[PDB]
């Protein structure tokens, strides 16, 4: 099923 | 004949027959007692009766 | 009738079988419209400095500094010897020490005298 | 009782605007990109990787390095009854004297 | 979970149902955008009852400030997207 | 793959209070005089297949005769063939 | 940016002084009680009731939800005791004189009877247990060059 | 939550939530639907027989015995749904809300994936930017002298304004986030 | 030794003719080379000492705590790059110069083989301290915290400065070898009594004890960050190392002398710990439990057994290494926050997970968590305690429970439940916070793996 979300989540890069 | 019966059994068993304290020996029995009861408990409210939860 | 319910400090009194909503006046009603009005002027005051995109920071309350310097630095410059202040002040900052040297003065001296005499058995007591 | 018109209006264009904002954040084919770089076998590499090298390394240090200094590794005697036959001096217990045996 | 997405027509759907088996009121005069007090004649308590089955038949509780001010299957719809966050 | 194949709601029709143990509340209001406007509302509990229900005991021995048969066909063969 | 003002204050005698700070702490004048002018320092604060925080209106839109606050109104002067992680005041549904009658009355009747049970033990009709070499003797400390008195055994 | 709260409660608001709580305990005492139904039938008879009561003394001298003998078979564990500010599961997915502006702090090889994501939100930011300024002169000139009284909002009254501090509502995390 | 004195002392040169760019990068460098440098010391022998020449000695009490001093000062270095960016270079390099002076006076203070010499530098370490305090602090209490920092060493320390003068006119030397070799009892006088008084008072202001405290939470709240660390980690331990160089000579009136100290240590160890539980400060909380564990180490001191001495030195290290994390970790979050409150900033192990795992972290260590060093010191005093009376196991038992109970409020309080929804400047913690946390924290944890090193000379 394409209904995919965005999870807003804090940067985890640095 | 089941795995809780070799422990429990001797339990009660061994408690019965040593020189110990009475009142330890009644509360036992009770409380014996008192976890048949609450396994009934469980088994008839969520096995037994007419469904209750959302349609 | 049915048993009453006894409030206590730990078990309050609840609203519902409270008695002081129940004697209604106008004037009680004057008081809640001032309560909802200045708690709504603070609402929208929070909500007004809360949606501003300009801001980009933490929104300072003065509640909580004030209750901040309430709790820490204003405790001395309100306080006053009294008796009530002065023997609790003596009594919790004395006796428990005076308490605890008696325990252990007795307690020490039991044991050093039972040293003297020999008769602790303090065999492999190696380690100290 | 029930609701205002004012309440109404503003439960109505908060909720468009809500509904608007939940389907914006909705995620498409394209959206997540990634940039890729690079610079029974699965049981039987995970016993070899896991278990085997482990059981090596453990046996080596208990084997050369533990028992070399005394006292390390301390095993139980095993028991001994009668009729059994050591294998260090090949003596043979002595078995009972024959008690009486009935049922 | 493997919990369906529920959908606004879904939750239509299931109100329209919750509310035809309440005898009260009769299922053909029943519409989306019916009243409560007026277009069925129906009490403050009996509203009370219908918000309180409602409640049971969907899994969460509504607050009473606000299940005190709902009077149209619509708006009992609407309030139901808001909270469990409906896009369609 | 998650579950969505548009499920479609039984007809509000079918859930009706006969063959259900409402009848005995429905009677014992009446008795008093009032009634349940909500008596329809909860028929599914005990329309569909819910409506047969299992006693305690007959719960405990739920595989009763199964194993009673295995147990009598396995002491039968270890008597057979203890006799030799 | 807080003024002098703001800042809390000794307790006040006079009334125009107490309406004065009960307008500082965003309250009513007739809603402001502060703590009695005793020796401690509490000065100018409010004595908020002693009603916890975990029973404030779970349904209501607090500011702080998880503290149930709300920015700008009076902080209790032990909020950090009443914070729901820690005491809370919630009323219960038996009061609390018969909580502590009831759960003391149990305890100390378990208590009793347990001594009372000790008092008159329970065991089986046997005599003592019999082991074969001395009371096993050798096995139990050893000391073998003392010798100890030999007790035989009654066969019955 | 959504709604604003009144000054006060009226007699028929506290009547209300009294049976509201009333026919909760009972349904949590009777365990059983039919049970359940029958006593909520019968509290609902004894509960409409003084509907009609006129004098407001009496009426307030009720609902005091009401409240008593609700507190006394008040079902010390009532049932509380799992959402529900007692339920098992109030506050589990608390820890997984994390605010919008947190976005704003990516780093830009994190926003080079979701590329038409982060465009709607420069697009989101932007009408936040206009309607806000739009937002505080109409709160301003619509708001009473001396302070609003009640915390309600006004809705949004032009054609191209938006209700006044909408962007918090708007933009809320989700039910369930993760 | 001089090759360890003479490079931080060509540490000043350096940082002044440096760049004004690159004081901060040289000044890191050289500080953790001269560390390096330091890490030979640590190999003690099981005979007298490292005597090197006539003014300098090493022991193994010294050299964990010159190799902790030598370690502090790069972290220092890092922890006040953050607030010094709006700084002009001459107060830039006046600040770097103060933690260099203060590193330099700590290293001849803890060989300092004549007691003379260690009480002038004892005191001297004073001077930079209250400059660091006092110049570059924030709030507008950092004037009076200065005084009370002052007045209350100076006032316990001058007596000590007479007993000593008056030892040496006694007994004809201050040396400690001689002072060790040549020791002769004390009577029971009174004279004899307020020369034990003189000698102890002065370590025990510094420590704090229980009822001579108040200087410390000030001086600790209203510091920089630089001066928090050097004043929890190193500063703090100069009245223990002093008082358990300086008890040799005070036998055997100690045997009874100890009793209103050991009282008061042992009582304010739970009125401390219990503090900690009501607290609305994140650096006051620390400093309180920076205080309870020195009133353990004082308990530790006094009861002069060789067990107590070994936890003492292991509670030292472990304490002044934990609480100079924790302020980091403080300092990161109020820079962020700017309000140094513990409930305005919640719930933000959400938006920061790696300093949420660096909070629990040092949590669980100041929590006394086995293996680590700091269960090592405080069972080593527990069973020493024990041995000396059994009704202290109470005392001790009841400091435990309320330590873990305030280390896990103040991790759930900041990091744990629903962040606040007005702060809106959370920036992702950079590399260097995450840096000086992890230089914090793993020679801790290396440490627990060779634990003889800082057990002290009674091992
Ligand atoms: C190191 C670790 C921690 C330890 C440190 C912490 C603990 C130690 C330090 C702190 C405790 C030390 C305090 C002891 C002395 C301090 C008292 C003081 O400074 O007086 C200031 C203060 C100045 O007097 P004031 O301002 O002119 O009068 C104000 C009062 O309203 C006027 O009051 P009043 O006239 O109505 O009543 C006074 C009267 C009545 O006293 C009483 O009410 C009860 C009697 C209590 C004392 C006798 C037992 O007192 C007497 O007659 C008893 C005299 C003996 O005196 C008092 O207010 C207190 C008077 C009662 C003295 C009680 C002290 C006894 C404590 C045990 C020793
Ligand atoms: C059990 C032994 C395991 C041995 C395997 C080797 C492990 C080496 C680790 C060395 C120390 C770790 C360095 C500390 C900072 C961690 C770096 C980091 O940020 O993590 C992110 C990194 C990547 O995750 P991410 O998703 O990117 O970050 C998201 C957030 O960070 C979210 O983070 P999170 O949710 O994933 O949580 C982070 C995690 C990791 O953070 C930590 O808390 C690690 C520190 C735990 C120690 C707590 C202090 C208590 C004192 C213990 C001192 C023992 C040290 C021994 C020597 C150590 C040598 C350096 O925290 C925990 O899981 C809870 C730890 C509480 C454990 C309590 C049990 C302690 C005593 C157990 C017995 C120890 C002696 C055994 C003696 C008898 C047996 C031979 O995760 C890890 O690297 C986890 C490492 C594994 C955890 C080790 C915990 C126990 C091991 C302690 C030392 C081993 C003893 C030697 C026995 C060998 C056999
Ligand atoms: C496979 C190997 C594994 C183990 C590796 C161990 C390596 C250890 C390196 C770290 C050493 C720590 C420093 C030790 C300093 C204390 C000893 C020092 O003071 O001794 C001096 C001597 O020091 C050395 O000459 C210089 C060592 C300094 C450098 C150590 C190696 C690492 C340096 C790294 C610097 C940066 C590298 C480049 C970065 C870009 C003076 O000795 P001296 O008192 O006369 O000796 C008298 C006795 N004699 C006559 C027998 C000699
Ligand atoms: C407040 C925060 C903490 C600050 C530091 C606290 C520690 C300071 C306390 C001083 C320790 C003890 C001082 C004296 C100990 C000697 C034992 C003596 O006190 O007991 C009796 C002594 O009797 C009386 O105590 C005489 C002294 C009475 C006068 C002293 C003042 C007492 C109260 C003052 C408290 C003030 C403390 C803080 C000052 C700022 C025993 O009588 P005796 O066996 O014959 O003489 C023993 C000595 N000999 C053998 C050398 C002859
Ligand atoms: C000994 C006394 C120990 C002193 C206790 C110090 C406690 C103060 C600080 C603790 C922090 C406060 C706190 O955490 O909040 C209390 C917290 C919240 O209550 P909940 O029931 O979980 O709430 C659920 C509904 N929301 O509850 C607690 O943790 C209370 C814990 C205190 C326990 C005190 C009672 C201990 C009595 C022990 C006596 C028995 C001795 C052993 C007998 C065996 C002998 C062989
Ligand atoms: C944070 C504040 C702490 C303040 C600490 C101040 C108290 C320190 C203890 C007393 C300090 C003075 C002691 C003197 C220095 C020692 C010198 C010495 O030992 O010589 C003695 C001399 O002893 C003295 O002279 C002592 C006189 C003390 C005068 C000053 C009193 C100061 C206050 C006394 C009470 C304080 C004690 C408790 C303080 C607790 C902290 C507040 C020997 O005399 P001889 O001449 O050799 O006689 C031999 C022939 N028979
Ligand atoms: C197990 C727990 C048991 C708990 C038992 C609780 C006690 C039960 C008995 C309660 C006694 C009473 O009814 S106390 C009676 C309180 N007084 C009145 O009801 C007077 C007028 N009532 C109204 O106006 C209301 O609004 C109303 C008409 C009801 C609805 O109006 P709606 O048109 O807006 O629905």
């Amino acid at each position: 099923h394409g209904k995919r979300l965005f999870i807003i989540k804090p940067s985890g890069f640095y | 004949y089941l795995t809780g019966f070799y422990s429990k059994d001797l339990i009660i068993e061994a408690v019965n027959m040593s020189y110990t304290n009475a009142w330890a020996l009644l509360m036992t029995l009770i409380a014996t007692s008192l976890t048949a009861a609450y396994s009934t408990r469980i088994i008839f409210f969520a096995f037994l009766g007419k469904p209750r939860f959302p349609p | 009738s049915f048993p009453k319910y006894k409030p206590s400090r730990l078990a309050t009194l609840p609203a519902t079988l409270d008695p002081a909503e129940y004697d209604i006046s106008p004037e009680t009603r004057k008081a809640q419209a001032e309560r909802l009005a200045i708690r709504s002027r603070l609402k929208r005051e929070y909500l007004l400095q809360y949606n501003d995109p300009n801001r980009l920071g933490v929104i300072e309350d003065p509640a909580l500094i004030r209750w901040t310097y309430a709790r820490s630095a204003n405790i001395y410059p309100n306080f006053r010897p009294t008796p009530k202040t002065s023997l609790l002040g003596a009594l919790f900052g004395i006796g428990p020490l005076f308490f605890w040297y008696y325990v252990f003065k007795t307690d020490r001296d039991k044991k050093e005298k039972l040293i003297q005499e020999g008769k602790l058995d303090q065999t492999f007591n190696i380690s100290y | 009782s029930g609701y205002t018109p004012d309440e109404k209006l503003r439960l109505q264009q908060l909720r468009e605007l809500r509904r608007r904002w939940l389907k914006d954040q909705e995620l498409s084919p394209r959206e997540p990109v990634l940039p890729p770089r690079r610079v029974t076998y699965r049981h039987s590499i995970f016993a070899v990787t896991h278990v085997l090298i482990p059981v090596w390394i453990i046996h080596y240090y208990l084997k050369y390095h533990v028992t070399a200094k005394p006292y390390t590794v301390v095993e139980r005697k095993p028991r001994i009854f009668p009729g059994d036959t050591i294998l260090e001096t090949g003596e043979v217990i002595p078995l009972m004297k024959e008690f009486p045996d009935q049922h | 979970s493997d919990a369906p997405p529920l959908t606004l027509e879904a939750i239509k759907d299931r109100v329209l149902y919750v509310l035809k088996l309440y005898d009260k009121i009769d299922p053909e005069k029943l519409s989306v955008n019916s009243h409560f007090m007026k277009d069925l004649g129906l009490d403050s308590l009996d509203q009370v009852e219908i918000i309180m089955a409602m409640e049971d038949e969907f899994g969460f509780e509504i607050p009473d400030i606000d299940a005190e001010k709902l009077m149209c299957p619509q708006e009992i719809v609407d309030y139901i997207a808001d909270k469990k966050d409906v896009y369609e | 793959e998650h579950g969505h194949s548009k499920m479609e709601l039984p007809d509000y029709k079918q859930w009706k209070i006969e063959g259900t143990p409402l009848e005995t509340v429905q009677e014992k209001l009446a008795a008093r005089g009032l009634r349940d406007p909500w008596g329809r509302n909860e028929a599914w509990r005990y329309s569909g297949g819910f409506a047969n229900n299992v006693s305690f005991v007959g719960a405990l021995l739920k595989g009763f005769k199964w194993g009673f048969a295995a147990f009598v066909v396995a002491v039968g063969a270890e008597y057979y063939l203890e006799s030799q | 940016h807080v003024t002098k003002d703001m800042f809390p204050g000794p307790y006040p005698k006079t009334p125009e002084e107490r309406a004065a700070a009960a307008k500082k702490y965003n309250m009513r004048v007739e809603d402001y009680e502060p703590y009695p002018d005793d020796g401690m320092g509490y000065g100018d604060y409010p004595k908020l009731p002693d009603r916890s925080q975990q029973e404030r209106d779970p349904w209501y839109d607090w500011d702080h939800p998880d503290l149930r606050l709300n920015w700008g109104e009076p902080i209790h002067w032990d909020l950090d005791m009443y914070i729901r992680n820690r005491v809370d005041t919630s009323p219960t549904p038996v009061s609390w004189n018969t909580m502590c009658k009831h759960l003391f009355g149990f305890v100390a009747f378990m208590l009793f009877m347990f001594w009372v049970g000790e008092i008159y033990p329970s065991y089986q009709p046997v005599g003592p247990k019999q082991y074969p070499y001395n009371d096993l003797y050798l096995e139990r400390g050893g000391d073998p060059t003392k010798e100890p008195e030999p007790v035989v055994h009654y066969e019955i | 939550a959504f709604s604003a709260p009144a000054a006060y409660l009226t007699h028929q608001q506290k009547v209300l939530r009294l049976y509201k709580r009333a026919l909760r305990h009972l349904e949590s005492w009777c365990v059983h639907r039919d049970k359940y139904r029958y006593f909520a039938c019968l509290m609902r008879a004894r509960f409409d027989e003084h509907k009609n009561e006129k004098d407001m003394v009496k009426a307030t001298q009720l609902l005091r015995q009401a409240e008593e003998e609700f507190w006394y078979g008040q079902h010390p564990q009532p049932y509380i749904f799992p959402e529900s500010p007692g339920g098992t599961s109030y506050e589990r997915y608390e820890c997984y809300k994390v605010p919008e502006w947190c976005l704003d702090d990516w780093h830009p090889s994190e926003k080079a994936m979701y590329p038409d994501y982060f465009a709607k939100r420069e697009q989101w930011k932007r009408l936040r930017r206009e309607s806000w300024e739009r937002e505080v002169k109409q709160l301003q000139e619509e708001t009473p002298p001396g302070g609003p009284r009640t915390e309600a909002l006004p809705p949004a009254r032009k054609e191209g304004d938006l209700p006044p501090l909408w962007w918090h509502i708007v933009t809320r995390p989700r039910e369930r986030p993760m | 030794m001089l090759k360890i004195i003479i490079p931080t002392t060509m540490l000043l040169p350096m940082t002044w003719m440096s760049k004004h760019n690159m004081i901060w990068i040289n000044a890191t460098v050289h500080s953790l080379l001269i560390s390096l440098i330091s890490l030979s010391l640590l190999n003690q022998l099981g005979e007298n000492s490292l005597n090197f020449s006539l003014t300098f000695f090493s022991d193994s009490l010294s050299a964990p705590l010159l190799v902790l001093t030598t370690w502090l000062l790069p972290l220092m270095l890092m922890a006040s790059q953050s607030h010094l960016s709006k700084e002009t270079t001459t107060r830039k390099k006046l600040y770097i110069t103060m933690l260099i002076l203060l590193q330099l006076f700590l290293i001849m203070t803890f060989t300092a083989t004549e007691l003379i010499l260690f009480y002038i530098l004892f005191e001297a370490t004073l001077v930079p301290t209250l400059i660091i305090i006092t110049r570059w602090g924030n709030q507008t209490e950092r004037l009076n915290a200065g005084l009370y920092f002052l007045f209350y060493t100076l006032a316990g320390s001058l007596p000590l400065l007479v007993a000593l003068v008056y030892i040496q006119n006694t007994t004809g030397s201050l040396n400690f070898l001689i002072i060790h070799y040549w020791s002769h009892p004390l009577s029971n006088s009174w004279s004899n009594i307020f020369m034990w008084l003189a000698c102890i008072m002065a370590f025990m202001v510094k420590m704090p004890l229980y009822g001579l405290h108040l200087w410390l939470p000030k001086a600790h709240v209203e510091a920089p960050i630089a001066g928090s660390m050097v004043l929890a980690a190193v500063l703090l331990k100069l009245g223990g190392y002093g008082m358990m160089r300086i008890t040799t000579i005070l036998n055997p009136l100690t045997n009874y002398m100890a009793y209103p100290f050991l009282m008061l240590s042992m009582w304010g160890m739970i009125m401390t710990s219990s503090i900690c539980l009501r607290q609305t400060d994140l650096k006051s909380l620390i400093a309180y439990s920076s205080v309870s564990h020195m009133a353990l180490v004082i308990v530790a001191i006094m009861i002069q057994t060789p067990w107590s001495f070994m936890g003492a030195t292991a509670l030292m290290i472990a304490h002044g290494l934990t609480s100079s994390m924790l302020f980091c970790l403080a300092n990161t979050n109020y820079e962020r926050v700017h309000s140094r409150t513990m409930i305005l900033a919640r719930g933000l192990q959400t938006l920061l997970p790696l300093m949420a795992t660096w909070w629990l972290v040092a949590s669980l260590t100041n929590l006394a968590l086995p293996p680590s060093i700091n269960l090592i010191g405080e069972l080593f005093i527990i069973t020493a305690s024990f041995s000396w009376s059994n009704i202290t196991i109470i005392l001790m038992g009841m400091n435990m429970m309320i330590t873990a109970l305030y280390s896990l409020y103040m991790l759930i309080t900041t990091q744990r439940g629903k962040y606040t929804h007005h702060i809106n400047n959370i920036k992702p913690s950079f590399t260097r916070e995450n840096a000086l946390m992890a230089l914090h924290i793993l020679p801790l944890l290396l440490l627990t793996l060779n634990p003889k090193m800082i057990l002290g000379p009674l091992y």
